[PDB]
RNA sequence: UCUAAGGGUCGGGUACGAUCAACUUAGAACUGGUACGGACAAGGGGAAUCUGACUGUCUAAUUAAAACAUAGCAUUGCGAUGGUCAGAAAGUGAUGUUGACGCAAU
RNA sequence: GCUUGUGACGGCCCGUGAAAAUCCACAGGAAGGAAUAGUUUUCAUGCCAGGUCGUACUGAUAACCGCAGCAGGUCUCCAAG
RNA sequence: GAUGGGGAAGCUCCGUUUCAAAGGCCUGAUUUUAUGCAGGCCACCAUCGAAAGGGAAUCCGGUUAAGAUUCCGGAACCUGGAUAUGGAUUCUUCACGGUAACGUAACUGAAUGUGGAGACGUCGGCGCGAGCCCUGGGAGGAGUUAUCUUUUCUUCUUAAC
């Protein structure tokens, strides 16, 4: 398909979020008057749960994991369009063009996100989406 | 005219002992010992240069901040980024293709 | 303007050595600093790096080979043979 | 009389390797489960001329299967194996250029080097720029397989004892004719101090068996006998036959 | 070793702790490319760097001179 | 004492101009007790015979050679429980971080 | 221009032209850590301390070796019109 | 070149990680108390050997009859050690920003692994730096001036950091 759409996962290639993976939420598929390109404004996950096993008990399994989330717009030749798939209707309103421009706006962004992204997880709806790519 | 001497007792031409020439606030012409170069570090994985890292002798590494020796993305100061970027995809697709592997062995073996 | 009528590279050597003695050197150097098709990224960027190591210019992948050429006829034929002998084995 | 010249070798003072440069002792992997249950793969990750060697050396790495880490041996690259090239040890590991196999694993007519004599013994035959084995046969009772050397001799060893697939890089570095001293003279220096050489024809007789005479010449007959003593084995030792080899050779 | 600019910022350091000595450097100079005038230099010496704040205006000098801590020990000239 | 050739930098809608700075080379006059690489600096050439191919080496202190070495050519030994060599011995040693496109010996 | 330093290149090899201390970085995530108040010294500033032995001069037609203040020998840097 | 060793009548010879039960660190366990054991590692197995190889970090002015990168003056820097104050970080706990190459005053990180640096031939032309050399103007001091020369000589410099 045109398979860059709106709830499509898919690994960060470059610039620090690289390696990790991120979900489209929506698709500037040709240009911007600034970003003169092909680019996805995406929320993805940058300090992901840790494991968790029988060993971890009642606050530390509490810690593990919470997740620390972003958002970010890239360039689609920075993306790896993945097979895989997670809906993205929590946070639409919440990842905007307008949400980036202005920071406390991304900061409340990625509150939502992290709530949003931390209910998935427990539950392991797509337990792909929360393990780190290793390379 | 003016000429000059060594400042250390070694007399000879070793790379540990290059000598530049100078002008001071006297008005005269002075040796001054010159360090042997920095050589800039190298990824360990494509061999280049790597860039964004700042470049001195091993042990003037100590001397400074962390942000003279990492550039940000993961594997920062490690490797060259280009080289990462290919990391990324290899990894990705053989983890895939260890799975396409799998369930095509694993009919295999109910399919004979 | 061609330069000599036959001595080509061997021209430093000027008179020394005696004819023979060189003309079987310009064969194998004409070989070694020759320039190869890189048989990895499709390229003319082989060149020689000391005995045996015949590496590429750009895509940086250096091939074991002849001393002095990339393949060497002995090795070819082998690589038939091992060809040949591992068809066997798997049919 | 002195001590004549090939005595004074022994004691080895002048005499000894030139070592320093050298990348290290090119060496199979060490016979572990893996390389005979199994198969383990590495990566060349760098062929790189040994000095004074006329051969590649290629250090291709593999897992510690008991431990987490490294570690690299130092294999003598085979023809057109490189950089990046996966490579596979073992039992039961494929046929291809650049892996190693027992030569009980590998049919009649197998090319391979730097193989064994005995197991586990890391590779003894065929290592020089050029050369390789050719498995010319194997008995399944009391293994064993049959190989013909560069020698031209037929051996048998152990079908257990490990080879590596093809013939080994630097072909032909002896076609080129040395042409000046000094190359000859390059050569030597980064081997030994064998070079250049006095005849002994020209030496007087304290120095040589040759010494002496009012014209230079040997003497005695120069085919000295395999139970001749230190100081009298100079020339043609245990000569069977001597003179222009008229006829084609080759082992028949 | 460190020069200084930030007026305000130096105030500060006038009055940090360690700070003993200070020294009031004036300068004949000239301007663009006609008349002269009175540059001054403003030497704060630190336990560690040597700071100085030139104040090009003859003007913000003198008021700023007076300004200087009444228990440091500065050296006019 | 003249002459010609060889360069740099700026602004030109989307042909030229202006100046700055270099010894090279060739040509042309004039001129002298015909001298002028004016000191310094700086290869004699040619025709052959003998002999070693060459560059390189040695008798410090009577021999530098045609003698030694060399590349090149050919012969020998050896697959490691080995060849050649060291040691009084040895759980000793050189070649050997080596393997016949090798090492050792003429 | 001279001398020296350095860079991007190119030529050469059957020659491809040390080692180790030492310093840094990364992968890893064991652990540890906040809202009534935590974490942080690879940011800045601030405090103390740095022992032992050698340091003169000659380095050569007189300071060294040649019986000697011997026309010999004896490693090297700087270098004007 | 010591050591477990092996030879040797013996002075000693061999061997140097070698047929060896070869060791020490990070902190927890102590709140009888100073340091026993609890983990978990690490098996690297002496040492000597460079005043030209490697290598933490200093400069300029001044000063002596004779010392100076060593004294004096001024200004630095490195290493070990202590440590607080400010800043940064955190209610989304372990920084943001940039599509990206990457940015930064900071922006936790044990074992273990891995990467870099230290670290490397020789010649050739090209390119650039420094110091030197040449030179115009001006500001000075000097020399020649029968005659001629807006002249001949000279000063005009800037360290580490
Ligand atoms: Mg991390
Ligand atoms: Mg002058
Ligand atoms: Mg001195
Ligand atoms: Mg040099
Ligand atoms: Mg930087
Ligand atoms: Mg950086
Ligand atoms: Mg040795
Ligand atoms: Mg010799
Ligand atoms: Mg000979
Ligand atoms: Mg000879
Ligand atoms: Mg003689
Ligand atoms: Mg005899
Ligand atoms: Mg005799
Ligand atoms: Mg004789
Ligand atoms: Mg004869
Ligand atoms: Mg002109
Ligand atoms: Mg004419
Ligand atoms: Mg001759
Ligand atoms: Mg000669
Ligand atoms: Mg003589
Ligand atoms: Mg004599
Ligand atoms: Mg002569
Ligand atoms: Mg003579
Ligand atoms: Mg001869
Ligand atoms: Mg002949
Ligand atoms: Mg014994
Ligand atoms: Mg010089
Ligand atoms: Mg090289
Ligand atoms: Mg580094
Ligand atoms: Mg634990
Ligand atoms: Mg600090
Ligand atoms: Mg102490
Ligand atoms: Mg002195
Ligand atoms: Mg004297
Ligand atoms: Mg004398
Ligand atoms: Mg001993
Ligand atoms: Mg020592
Ligand atoms: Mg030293
Ligand atoms: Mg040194
Ligand atoms: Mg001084
Ligand atoms: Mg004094
Ligand atoms: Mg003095
Ligand atoms: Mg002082
Ligand atoms: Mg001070
Ligand atoms: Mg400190
Ligand atoms: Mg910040
Ligand atoms: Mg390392
Ligand atoms: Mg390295
Ligand atoms: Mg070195
Ligand atoms: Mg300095
Ligand atoms: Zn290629």
């Amino acid at each position: 398909a045109k398979f860059l759409k709106a709830g499509k996962v898919a690994v960060v290639v470059r610039g620090r979020y690289a390696g990790k993976k991120v979900v489209i939420v929506k698709p500037h598929d040709e240009g911007s008057k600034s970003h003169p390109f092909g680019h996805a404004l995406v929320a993805g996950i940058e300090r992901y749960p840790l494991k968790v096993t029988k060993k971890h008990g009642a606050k530390k399994v509490a810690k593990r994991t919470k997740i620390k989330p972003f958002i970010k717009v890239v360039n689609y030749n920075h993306l790896l369009p993945t097979r895989y798939t997670l809906d993205v209707e929590a946070f639409k309103s919440v990842v905007s063009t307008e949400t980036f421009e202005q920071p406390s706006q991304r900061e409340e962004a990625k509150k939502v996100v992290k709530k949003a992204f931390e209910e998935r997880h427990q539950a392991g709806k797509n337990q792909w989406f929360f393990s780190k790519l290793r390379f | 005219a003016q000429r000059v001497t060594f400042r250390r007792r070694n007399p000879y031409n070793t790379r540990s002992n290059k000598i530049k020439v100078v002008k001071t606030p006297g008005g005269i012409l002075r040796a001054q010992h010159v360090k042997k170069l920095a050589t800039r570090p190298k990824c360990g994985d494509c061999g280049s240069a790597l860039q964004g890292i700042s470049t001195l002798r091993p042990r003037q590494y100590a001397t400074v901040s962390k942000t003279h020796k990492t550039v940000s993305r993961a594997y920062g100061g490690s490797r060259c980024a280009n080289c990462v970027k290919e990391r990324i995809i290899r990894a990705f697709l053989i983890e895939e293709q260890k799975i396409v592997k799998k369930v095509v062995k694993e009919q295999t073996e109910a399919a004979k | 303007a061609k330069r000599t009528k036959k001595v080509g590279i061997t021209g430093k050597y000027g008179v020394r050595y005696g004819s023979s003695l060189r003309r079987q050197v310009k064969k194998l150097e004409i070989q070694q600093h020759a320039r190869y098709d890189c048989s990895f990224c499709g390229k003319k960027t082989v060149k020689r790096g000391a005995a045996g190591i015949w590496t590429c210019s750009c895509c940086k992948k250096t091939v074991a080979g002849g001393a002095y050429t990339v393949s060497t006829a002995a090795a070819a034929t082998v690589r038939s043979t091992i060809r040949r002998l591992r068809e066997m084995v798997e049919a | 009389g002195r001590v004549i010249r090939n005595q004074r070798k022994g004691a080895g003072s002048i005499f000894t390797s030139h070592t320093r440069l050298r990348q290290g002792a090119a060496k199979l992997r060490t016979l572990d489960y893996a390389e005979r249950h199994g198969y383990i793969r590495g990566i060349v990750k760098q062929i790189v001329h040994d000095s004074g060697r006329g051969a590649p050396l290629a250090k291709v790495v593999f897992r510690d299967p008991y431990k987490y880490r490294l570690r690299e041996e130092i294999f003598i690259a085979n023809e057109g194996v490189h950089t990046g090239q996966f490579i596979y040890a073992g039992k039961k590991a494929s046929l291809n250029v650049g892996n190693v196999l027992p030569l009980g694993s590998v049919p009649e007519g197998t090319i391979v080097s730097n193989v064994e004599e005995k197991p586990g013994d890391r590779g003894a035959l065929a290592r020089a720029s050029g050369n390789y084995v050719i498995i010319i046969g194997h008995n399944p009772d009391e293994n064993k397989t049959r190989v013909r050397l560069p020698s031209g001799a037929k051996k048998v060893i152990s079908s257990d004892a490990r080879g590596v697939i093809g013939v080994i890089a630097g072909g032909g570095r002896v076609d080129k004719p040395l042409l000046k001293a000094g190359r000859a003279f390059h050569k030597y220096r980064l081997k030994r101090n064998s070079w250049p050489k006095t005849r002994g024809v020209a030496m007087n007789p304290v120095d040589h068996p040759h010494g002496g005479g009012n014209h230079q010449h040997i003497g005695k007959a120069s085919t000295i006998s395999r139970g001749a003593v230190s100081g009298q084995k100079a020339g043609l030792i245990a000569a069977r036959r001597t003179g222009l080899l008229r006829g084609s050779q080759k082992t028949q | 070793a460190r020069e200084i600019t930030d007026i305000k910022q130096f105030l500060e350091l006038t009055r940090r702790a360690d700070v003993k000595t200070a020294t009031v450097k004036i300068n004949k100079k000239l301007n663009k490319a006609g008349k002269p005038f009175r540059q001054t230099k403003f030497k704060v010496r630190g336990s560690s760097s040597l700071y100085t704040l030139v104040i090009n205006d003859a003007g913000k000098a003198k008021k700023l001179i007076q300004s200087l801590p009444p228990t440091l020990k500065v050296n006019r000239l």
